[PDB]
């Protein structure tokens, strides 16, 4: 549920390591998977990330882990970066700029519509 | 409507000689204008067979219309015009719509004369509303389809 919701803080990465019969094996790998999931959500969501910010959200153990994960994606510039903002702004308006995107490929679209009726 | 006559006298018809002479004919009889014409035809030599010498080269010449179809298939009009057409049809469709309600509710009658008075069967809303959706759809498709085709190709 917690994964499902987006309620990452609640997710158990602190439990399931405590019974040591066989439950530990799954939870260690799962920690990598949630960590990746946070990096993706933040990439599209918000333009910057701090080091005060980063440690808690990705569930990193160190600042060194922060430096490693951010540059891959292309983020790193310092506590201030700009990815998100610009892309979010760009999407509405294609009335003065040519396009065919949606309603499929147009050329097919008009011809198909007429065959059906 | 064409007929052929050699033209031979009246007596030949009366005797029944005239079919002995015609042999190597099929013959035929049509009536543009009543009994008087039939009688005139019989006196003459009636319709002797007309065949045609024709073939595919001559047939292809007659087929033609416009090479100008070349420009026209691609052509589409000003967008303001596209809008005029769409407006005129939707406005029209409103008028007929009020009769349509009655049409679907009833039309137990199948007798064309009674139906006509009852549910405004003559000046039918079904025939015309369908006719209207069909012009609007086809018109919008060809105009829209051409505009897009030209764009990609010229640039």
């Amino acid at each position: 549920q917690y994964l499902m919701e987006g309620s990452y803080n609640k997710v158990f990465l602190a439990k399931g390591n405590i019974p040591a019969e066989s439950y530990t094996f799954f939870i260690d790998i799962l920690l990598d998977t949630i960590r990746d999931e946070i990096a993706g959500c933040i990439e599209k969501a918000y333009e910057k990330i701090l080091f005060a910010e980063a440690t808690r959200i990705l569930f990193f153990s160190t600042p060194k882990k922060m430096t490693d994960y951010a540059k891959k994606r292309g983020w790193l510039l310092g506590p201030n970066n700009y990815y998100s903002f610009a892309s979010q702004q760009q999407k509405p308006e294609d009335s003065t700029i040519p396009s065919t995107e949606l309603a499929r490929q147009v050329i097919e679209y008009a011809r198909q519509l007429e065959m059906i009726v | 409507v064409i007929d052929a006559f050699r033209l031979i006298n009246a007596n030949m018809m009366v005797l029944g000689h005239e079919p002995r002479q015609t042999t190597s004919n099929l013959g035929h009889l049509n009536k543009p204008s009543i009994q008087a014409l039939i009688h005139g035809l019989n006196r003459h030599y009636y319709s002797i067979t007309i065949n045609y010498r024709k073939n595919e080269l001559e047939q292809k010449m007659l087929l033609n219309l416009h090479k100008k179809s070349w420009m026209e298939g691609l052509t589409l009009q000003d967008y303001s015009e596209h809008c005029k057409h769409n407006e005129s049809v939707v406005k029209e469709m409103l008028e007929l719509a009020k009769n349509y309600n009655k049409a679907v509710e009833e039309e137990d009658k199948m007798t064309p004369e009674q139906l006509a008075i009852k549910n405004v069967g003559k000046q039918d809303p079904k025939r015309h509303l369908e006719e209207h959706v069909d012009v609007l759809m086809t018109s919008n498709i060809v105009q829209c389809l051409a505009a897009m085709l030209d764009t990609v190709v010229f640039k």
